[PDB]
């Protein structure tokens, strides 16, 4: 009634960026698709000359 | 000390809660559904719903 009455008396907000580091970029990209063919070409050339041992030993 | 009756120097204005005015014991003034509490001047609120 008196004394104190003179003054006065959720779910999901879904953030995303959190506490990780900063990020950067560059545009000098992508030789790498050539080596996948270099590697599998030269791999064949190994077997090709293993065959050239065998095809001369068989003579 | 200061004499608020003569010096100006008022304080205690914040101590008022509300006041109402009534002519001829029936004419609540200003009435006419004017205010948000039409029958009285509610100076301040301890709870506000």
């Amino acid at each position: 009634a008196a004394a104190a009455m003179t003054a006065t008396r959720m779910p999901s907000s879904g953030s995303s960026p959190s506490v990780p580091s900063s990020i950067i970029a560059e545009e000098k990209l992508l030789a790498l698709l050539a080596e996948l063919e270099a590697l599998s070409r030269q791999l064949a050339a190994l077997t090709q000359q293993v065959s050239e041992l065998r095809e001369q030993q068989q003579q | 000390g200061s004499i608020p009756y003569l010096d100006g120097t008022f304080y205690l204005n914040h101590t008022f809660k509300k006041v109402s005015i009534m002519f001829d014991s029936s004419v609540s003034w200003p009435g006419n559904d004017r205010l948000l509490t039409p029958n009285e001047f509610e100076i301040k609120r301890s709870v506000d719903g």
